[PDB]
């Protein structure tokens, strides 16, 4: 397959989706709800690029990389102002309920949340109203849930249900209100539960273990071992 | 106008309703050219040709979106190794301004149930859901009540007139969401699943219901089936001279003489439903907008009331026909307030699955709230113009998000003045914190 | 720092004999008021619930909503 | 605690024959325990989870999911007036404001002796005939503020 970003050819698989075609290529596009071992759904609408018709098309369409093949021939766009617009739309839409919570929160210095904020260039807030709160669920001795961080982007409900086969997390509630969690308070039962730590691009899902004696990414001495 | 004379030629899906607003049972309906298209159907015609007539007679989908339905039906996989298709009927009807539905289940239940028949046929469907929304509780006992005299009767169940098709209907009754009414958000929903859509492709006519070719359809294109299986394709043709083919129920609502709903052929003014059917506006009430099909649709003035009511011709004046059910806005209705309830019914009809709409309705809500306090502050309606923007068709995962901008976006666009009345006090978010010099931005 | 926490104080005489008693521990920084910064409070901004102060008492923030209520 | 009856575990598995799978029986099943009951209690979750063969997660991501399965206790009768666009035209707010005068509660709430809880809801399919309003089972059109005592007494 043949595909035409930003001016530039590259050769890619046609069995793959525009976004991981394209970070393949080393380009950068933010997401949220897209993983490589869990497929896409187009949830986050974080990925959106545009993409045109042939080479002589000047208006294009905004359309989520995610859920776009990476077709022979495909022309798109990731530096276009207004796919550059909308994804910095969509980082303000996630602000404007994220509690300030960075000092105080686990993921400080390993969050994917921070790192696509500063990514897509979403530094001043315009937003004035009151915040949507949650209250936080005891799952047990590995994982901490603090609920207000979620972006809703439906990577943990995902992961455990449909790739780890967990039976005791979903999403509840409904528009703005979406809850990820338990039905209520308990450990989570999935042997394969502490991969919600890496899958959660917030600090919903923390290591409690870490969590007990913590520190920043940064203050870290890392070896390559065996478990 | 109120002297209606109801033929079945020009009338075909309301000349049986009676005076007194009763049902009309199987003895009735069969007394009046009841089940004869689908016999005709059933004992006449291959699944293809009805499929082929359906699409030459140029049925439109009457559940707002206005895609034809014989390409929808064809839309169908030819292999005969997929034997486990479903016919879905869209009774949800949870659009604001929306009535129709109810009086054809309620009224006619039957006519539904030989449109489901002719349809499942057609489509070689074993099974049909009503997916029927809780509230409409007469609706669900007359559709059962319908239902057991047609399987007592022998139109549905085994072997239906000796013909060898076998079909059964059941009744979904719904648990109240808005977004059950999208046909993907209704599979899921149908499958006792939460009500987020699917991505298309692939569409429902490949994998549906449980995974099987599954066609979703509204109540009055099922309604609008048998009369064209009935009296012919060139007779469907030949009741309107216009792009659209067939009748439509219209209507009007709001604070208009006679509210209501007939039914009219496509092309009709909406200027000539609002005086003759309506009867105008109440008395010491001054026109002054519409919407044209429900709560998703954009606002137009006095000056769109002479265009007539078809899908192209409003879609170029910046609306939807929609559901065809207008609404009247008279001059004692303040457009932000009005706005702002519509706003509010979007915000919390959301499903939550995608970012635009879960976390961009409820800051245009705040942003109504605050112009309808008189709290508004500057870049508020630029805000809401960024998020008309923005959450257009493409951007969301969805068309719930679009039809909940459409009404904001026009009354932006023809009554601003009140908007910016709205806005009474300087723009602030930040409080000043004692030893810090703030950064004062030109 | 967020929290204006560490601060830098107009005082020049910090001289010392040994070069181990520049090494300043916790209780020889922690002064009894807020210095420079006279009202400033991280822990009224940030959601995370401590004492004195549950889900929805921060600043700019609504009352949990329970996904079980009757609301729409 | 909870333990469903032999009538909610017919009812549930003749809603599950009508299906190829028996988890689209999920709605209809938390609906006749919410008929029985009144409201759908956290072991009706367990035990509708249980018998469906489906996650509770799933049941109660189902139940919170939808406005009309309530999963708090509601009182006696359960009005539910319309505040959808059409009905705000046609003056929802007098009629609003009578019955929170009426019982004294705010919308979202049950009254002191359990009677009556007062919640809005979106349109009902009776715009023309608006402002409409849906007790337990009945939906009553062309209201007026006078009416409102009068159409609240004869829910005992
Ligand atoms: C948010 C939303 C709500 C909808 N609600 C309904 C509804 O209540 N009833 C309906 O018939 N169609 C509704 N639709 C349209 C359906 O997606 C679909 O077009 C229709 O049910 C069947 O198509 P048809 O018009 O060809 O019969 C809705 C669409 C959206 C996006
Ligand atoms: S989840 Fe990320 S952005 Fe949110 S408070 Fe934690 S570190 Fe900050
Ligand atoms: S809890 Fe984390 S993984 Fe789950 S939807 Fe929220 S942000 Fe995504
Ligand atoms: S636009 Fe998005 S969040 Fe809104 S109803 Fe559709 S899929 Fe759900
Ligand atoms: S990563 Fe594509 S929409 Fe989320
Ligand atoms: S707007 Fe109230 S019944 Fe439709």
């Amino acid at each position: 397959a043949t595909i035409h970003v930003d001016g530039k050819e590259y050769e890619v698989n046609g069995a793959d989706n525009l976004l991981e075609a394209c970070l393949s290529l080393g380009l950068d596009i933010p997401y949220f709800c897209w993983h490589p071992a869990l497929g896409s759904v187009g949830a986050c609408r974080q990925c959106a690029v545009k993409q045109y018709q042939n080479a002589e098309d000047t208006r294009g369409r905004l359309v989520m990389s995610c859920m776009t093949p990476a077709s022979d021939g495909t022309f798109i766009s990731i530096d276009d102002e207004e796919a550059k617009q909308f994804r910095e739309s969509v980082v303000e839409w996630l602000m404007t309920n994220h509690p300030h919570d960075c000092p105080v929160c686990e993921e400080g210095g390993n969050c994917h949340l921070q790192d696509m904020t500063v990514m897509t260039g979403h530094s001043f807030r315009r937003y004035r109203f009151t915040k949507r709160t949650h209250r936080n669920q005891d799952l047990g001795p590995f994982i901490s849930h603090e609920m207000n961080r979620c972006i809703a982007c439906y990577r943990c409900v995902r992961y455990y249900k449909d790739y780890a086969g967990g039976t005791d997390l979903g999403v509840y509630g409904a528009h703005d209100n979406v809850y990820f969690g338990r039905p209520e308070d308990g450990t989570l039962e999935s042997e394969f539960s502490g991969n919600l730590v890496e899958i959660c691009p917030t600090g919903v899902f923390t290591d409690k273990t870490h969590s007990e004696r913590y520190n920043r990414k940064w203050d870290m001495q890392f070896a390559p071992s065996i478990c | 106008m109120k002297n209606i004379i109801r033929t079945p030629e020009t009338h075909p899906l309301t000349w049986r309703l009676r005076d007194d607003k009763q049902p009309v049972w199987l003895d009735e309906y069969r007394s009046k050219n009841g089940y004869e298209g689908a016999r005709k159907a059933l004992t006449g015609l291959s699944p293809d040709e009805i499929v082929n007539q359906v699409k030459d007679a140029g049925l439109k989908g009457r559940g707002g979106a206005g895609f034809s339905t014989g390409l929808k039906w064809s839309l169908m996989p030819k292999d005969e190794s997929m034997n486990i298709r479903y016919l879905l009927c869209n009774a949800d009807e949870m659009e604001p301004g929306t009535y129709k539905d109810r009086l054809l289940m309620e009224q006619l239940p039957h006519l539904l149930v030989e449109g489901m028949l002719i349809s499942a046929f057609a489509l070689k469907a074993y099974r049909g859901y009503i997916f029927l929304r809780g509230e409409y509780i007469e609706a669900a006992v007359n559709l059962r009540r319908a239902i057991a005299e047609a399987t007592e009767a022998g139109l549905l169940g085994k072997n239906i007139m000796g013909t060898g098709f076998d079909f059964e209907l059941f009744v979904h009754t719904g648990a109240g969401r808005y977004i059950c009414g999208e046909e993907t958000a209704l599979i899921n929903s149908l499958e006792g699943r939460r009500a987020n859509p699917r991505s298309k492709p692939p569409f429902p006519a490949t994998s549906g219901a449980w995974g099987k070719p599954t066609c979703v359809n509204n109540v009055e294109t099922l309604c609008n089936v048998p009369a064209i299986l009935a009296n012919g394709v060139e007779w469907y043709q030949n009741i309107s001279k216009s792009k659209d083919a067939g009748t439509k129920l219209m209507g009007f609502s709001g604070r208009v003489k006679n509210p209501g709903l007939w039914e009219l052929p496509f092309g009709t003014t909406a200027r000539e439903i609002l005086e003759d059917y309506a009867g105008g506006m109440r008395d010491g009430l001054k026109f002054k907008a519409w919407q044209p099909g429900g709560a998703g649709t954009d606002f137009l003035t006095e000056a769109h009331l002479d265009l007539p009511m078809e899908f192209e011709s409003i879609g170029k004046a910046g609306s939807r026909l929609g559901t065809a059910l207008a609404m009247a806005v008279d001059h004692e209705i303040n457009m932000v307030s009005l706005v702002r309830n519509l706003e509010e019914f979007f915000a919390r009809e959301s499903c939550g699955w995608c970012t635009p709409c879960r976390d961009g309705l409820p800051w245009s809500v705040k942003i109504l709230r605050a112009l309808e306090r008189g709290e508004g502050q500057p870049g508020d309606i630029e805000t809401l113009e960024q998020l008309c923007r923005f959450l257009g068709p493409g951007k969301t995962f969805c068309a719930h998000a679009p039809g909940a901008v459409e009404p904001l976006q026009s009354a932006i666009k023809y009554f601003r003045e009140e908007f910016e009345a709205g806005i009474k006090q300087p723009f602030s978010n930040t409080h000043l914190i004692n030893g810090i010099q703030p950064n004062l931005l030109k | 720092c967020p929290t204006t926490a560490i601060q830098l104080t107009p005082d020049f005489e910090m001289g010392e004999y040994k070069r181990q008693d520049l090494v300043y521990e916790k209780e020889d920084l922690l002064i009894s008021g807020p210095g420079k910064y006279p009202e400033y409070n991280f822990y009224r901004m940030a959601g995370m619930a401590i004492d004195g102060k549950d889900k929805g008492e921060a600043e700019n923030e609504a009352k949990p909503i329970d996904v079980k209520s009757l609301l729409p | 605690a909870f333990e469903l009856s032999a009538a909610e575990r017919e009812a549930i598995e003749h809603e599950m024959h009508h299906y190829e799978d028996p988890r689209a029986a999920s709605i209809e099943a938390l609906k006749i325990v919410q008929k029985q009951r009144g409201w759908v209690p956290d072991g009706a979750i367990h035990a509708i989870a249980d018998v469906l063969g489906i996650p509770a997660s799933d049941v109660e991501g189902v139940a919170t999911f939808y406005s009309q399965i309530f999963r708090q206790p509601v009182g006696r009768h359960v009005i539910r007036y319309c505040d959808s666009v059409v009905c705000h035209i046609n003056g929802y707010q007098g009629i609003q404001a009578a019955l929170e005068k009426k019982l004294n509660i705010k919308p979202g709430q049950t009254t002191f002796d359990g009677r009556f809880t007062l919640l809005p809801t979106c349109c009902l399919g009776n715009c023309d005939k608006g402002p409409n309003m849906m007790i337990d089972e009945d939906t009553h059109a062309h209201l007026t503020p006078e009416a409102i005592p009068e159409l609240l007494e004869r829910y005992k």
